[PDB]
């Protein structure tokens, strides 16, 4: 009963989370009917951008409960036998995919026959193993040279580090000071007019 | 009202922010775009919402530079 | 369902066209002439090419000017009984265009 | 042959026996594509040929067996009963393969929980991608203009209209 | 329609592969939106559902998860879980992953590549607009970004005069 | 671009089946929510569709609904209203009487 | 949770692109031959009848 009790709070997490997503969804499509014309693609854009964080988050607990997930199975009784006449629980618990994605997953097979058509099998899985090696390089390597480079200072290259240094906040104190100064020169030109201080 | 010298920096550290932000979005994005690009865990389910992921980084990375 | 979502043959005869037009004018003259109602500004009518056309003077450069036939099929000749009404379709002449 | 979606049921073989018993439930799983013919039940099935027979006995032979076995997990005498395929390699302890649903003469897959939130995820996340692919193809960017899709004179037509038209609805 | 056209074009009618062979709103990509949307919602609202009434047999938590309308319709603690054992894995199913992932990258670097030139057409047009705009000023007219806060205006009443009047630049295309 | 795999005496038989298969309602249904209206091939190959009109060869067609099937499907907005169940169920019930 | 058998797999074939490498294949007049093969359609007269 240990298993089933780690299912239950895996299942209540990944519950969470989709309760979540839905009022995300929820909000989004508001947001679509509030104008009659299509809404600003800077707003729908950023909810594409919110929808991503809830549905990767949602994968990533999947993912991890995943062997939970996939040792438990769902079967209704008991209880729903007072509604146990409707077909709504077929309709609920169906893990039919979606038609559009159906066909998806026959075309992209589709082209996987094309390309058998083209070269033998055997070789295929290897191959796809060193490209995915080549990825996890290119993301190393990436995170190298990206840390290497200074972003957020004024024409400061590499190559502009070599050749010259430019400073704001030291231009804007030697402006600050200068206008203080400025300021008593001021003061001090106006007690010797109105009254001889020269 | 602020002074004037207060106008002017806060008109730069204004297009700055804007600007390294943009510039951020631009290195975070492609970043994750090569995090989710290795295809080893390969579970058919996550592929399918890192394909999204990976059409709505390179959308975003657009928005960036215009 | 068919009948609403039916659709005919691409193919229409010009020369056809041009027939149901004359017998389109032909008929709202029929109907105009026994038409029950005519506003007496409205008395002077010119049965068109295709339209009904309709003119009163007016200002911001151009005259007010409404162009009149119909497409009901119930009452092309019901418009006789139905002298009290009837369908019918505009198209107005003004200097602007879009609007 | 993906067993899981699909949903299945023989109404001529229940009418042929009748009502929807506990045994004709078993029986009825033996008709339908989700029981397996090597299975333990079919071999006692076999063995005894037009003899009556009785249900403890079914469960007590079922655990002096070893091997694959279709029992009843929870029975509702009247519209549904709950099958599962547990496999026992040794007497009082089980390692349940397949759930397995029946309902109003009905058999279903009731499957496992991953499947079922994995291919729903799934679903969304193709909205998803198909919605922005057509979304982001379509708008413009002028620099100047702004992010573009594809005057008050004639607002003030539209004002006079309106009003007319209020005036000739009022009348 | 004119009937003189029309004699016309009928009166030049006059003198004249088995297969068949032939060859949008801002609302109408809305509704495509706000339906995929709306498709995606349902989907995760029935999931939620269903979550929901496992868990509210063993919790309070999904009581409140649940939808009002399948709480009336449905008696709480209906559905049940078993422990059971995870289905065999589709050789085609990883082949489709792979392929599907391999895909993805091909759109997204070809996509980069056709914004980076319409984007390379906006900014010669900008440079366009731009040089004008800097041989204007070159000539000390003074010009200020106008009202809509697109192009700018130059201020032709510069000279002299009493009324103020100003004037945008805009490129015919 | 994988190589046609095609028979010359099935795919008649296989076609005359197909048109068929139109007749039914549901399987039009069924045919839009899979989108397979999305593709033009399908539209070219209803065309090819068209000649099972003929004499020789509508002499064989079983069920006469899939032709008037046919020249309901070449009104797009009716593909996407057989999507709808509803319609579809209007269509049904539409033979179902007539029958 | 009820089906239908998909459309034949050359329906998947047609494209306006070969339609148009076999018009051109008319104005000439292997894979364009084996097209017009296709787009052919051959009548049976007697001899076959089941489903």
């Amino acid at each position: 009963d240990i298993s089933t009790e780690k299912t239950v709070e895996s299942l209540e997490a990944i519950r969470h989370r989709i309760a979540q997503i839905v009022q995300s969804l929820t909000h989004f499509l508001a947001i679509l009917h509030q104008s009659e014309s299509l809404s600003p693609w800077p707003t729908i854009h950023k909810n594409f951008n919110i929808l991503l964080s809830q549905i990767h988050s949602l994968s990533n607990n999947l993912a991890a409960h995943s062997h939970t997930l996939q040792t438990t199975s769902i079967y209704p009784s008991l209880e729903f036998p007072v509604k146990e006449q409707e077909p709504l629980l077929t309709t609920l618990l169906r893990t039919k995919a979606l038609p559009e994605v159906e066909e998806w997953e026959a075309n992209t097979l589709q082209e996987y026959e094309a390309s058998i058509s083209s070269q033998p099998k055997k070789k295929e899985a290897n191959d796809a193993y060193q490209k995915d090696q080549l990825w996890d390089q290119a993301r190393i390597i990436f995170m190298e040279e990206r840390e290497n480079y200074s972003w957020f200072d004024f024409v400061t290259r590499r190559q502009e580090s070599e050749g010259e240094f430019v400073s704001q906040r030291q231009l804007e104190i030697d402006r600050a000071t200068e206008e203080q100064n400025a300021n008593q020169m001021l003061t001090d030109i106006l007690s010797f007019m109105k009254s001889g201080k020269r | 009202s602020d002074s004037f010298q207060r106008q002017l920096v806060q008109r730069t550290n204004t297009l700055n922010s804007s600007i390294d932000n943009a510039t951020l979005t631009i290195l975070s994005r492609f970043q994750d775009i090569l995090d989710i690009a290795i295809n080893e865990g390969k579970d058919k389910y996550t592929v399918a919402p890192e394909v999204y992921q990976i059409e709505c980084h390179t959308v975003s990375m657009v928005r960036a530079v215009e | 369902t068919s009948k609403l979502y039916m659709l005919s043959e691409s193919p229409l005869s010009t020369k056809q066209i041009l027939q149901t037009l004359h017998a389109l004018n032909m008929l709202i003259r029929i109907r105009l002439s026994l038409y029950e109602i005519i506003p007496t500004p409205f008395q002077h009518f010119t049965i068109a090419n295709g339209r009904c056309t309709f003119t009163v003077p007016n200002e911001f450069s151009v005259s007010l000017t409404t162009n009149s036939q119909d497409p009901k099929s119930t009452g092309i000749s019901f418009q006789w009984i139905v002298v009290d009404f009837q369908f019918h379709l505009p198209d107005f002449s003004s200097t602007p265009a879009k609007y | 042959v993906d067993l899981t979606s699909i949903q299945w049921r023989m109404p001529e073989w229940v009418q042929s026996m009748g009502g929807l018993r506990t045994e004709n439930v078993l029986e009825y799983f033996s008709q339908s594509p989700f029981y397996s013919h090597k299975s333990n039940n079919e071999m006692l099935k076999m063995q005894s040929q037009f003899n009556a027979l009785d249900l403890g006995d079914l469960n007590s032979q079922l655990k002096r067996l070893t091997g694959i076995q279709f029992v009843i997990i929870h029975e509702r005498p009247p519209f549904l009963w709950v099958i599962q395929k547990q496999n026992r390699l040794n007497e009082n302890e089980v390692k349940p393969l397949t759930v397995y649903f029946v309902c109003n003469e009905n058999i279903y897959m009731a499957p496992n929980a991953y499947t079922l939130l994995a291919t729903r995820m799934l679903n969304a996340t193709y909205c998803f991608q198909k919605a922005l692919t057509k979304i982001e193809k379509f708008p413009q960017y002028n620099p100047q203009e702004g992010y573009t899709y594809p005057s008050p004179e004639d607002f003030s037509v539209v004002r006079a209209f309106m009003q007319s038209l209020h005036s000739s609805k009022e009348a | 329609l004119k009937e003189e056209d029309l004699q016309k074009e009928l009166q030049k009618e006059s003198i004249k592969t088995l297969d068949s062979k032939r060859n949008m709103d801002s609302q109408a990509y809305k509704k495509e939106l706000i339906e995929q949307i709306m498709i995606a919602q349902t989907e995760c609202s029935l999931a939620l559902d269903m979550t929901s009434l496992l868990l509210s047999k063993f919790k309070e938590n999904s009581i409140e998860t649940i939808s009002p309308f399948l709480k009336s319709t449905v008696p709480p603690s209906s559905l049940q879980f078993s422990r059971s054992q995870p289905p065999e894995s589709k050789e085609s199913d990883a082949t489709l992953a792979k392929c599907w992932k391999e895909k993805s990258l091909t759109s997204s670097c070809k996509f980069l590549f056709e914004a980076k030139e319409r984007l390379t057409s906006v900014v010669e047009t900008e440079h366009e607009y731009y040089t004008e705009l800097v041989k204007v000023k070159e000539a000390s007219w003074p010009l200020f970004n106008s009202q809509g806060s697109n192009h700018l205006s130059v201020q032709y009443s510069c000279l002299g005069g009493i009324s103020l009047g100003l004037g945008l630049i805009r490129m015919k295309p | 671009l994988l190589s046609k795999v095609p028979d010359d005496k099935s795919r008649f038989e296989i076609e005359l089946e197909f048109v068929q298969m139109l007749s039914n309602p549901w399987y039009l249904n069924f045919l839009a929510q899979h989108k397979y209206f999305e593709d033009e091939a399908f539209l070219q190959y209803l065309e090819y569709m068209e000649y099972w009109r003929e004499p020789e060869y509508v002499k064989f067609i079983i069920y006469p609904t899939c032709l008037h099937m046919l020249t309901l499907l070449k009104n797009p907005q009716f593909r996407n209203d057989i999507s709808r169940a509803d319609l579809s169920k209007q269509v049904n019930d539409e033979i179902y009487y007539e029958w | 949770f009820s089906a239908f058998p998909p459309p034949p797999p050359y329906y998947k074939l047609f494209t306006r692109e070969n339609i148009e490498k076999v018009i051109s294949n008319m104005e000439k007049e292997e894979i364009e031959s084996l097209a017009k093969l296709f787009k052919k359609p051959s009548c049976l007269t007697s001899g076959t009848y089941q489903m």
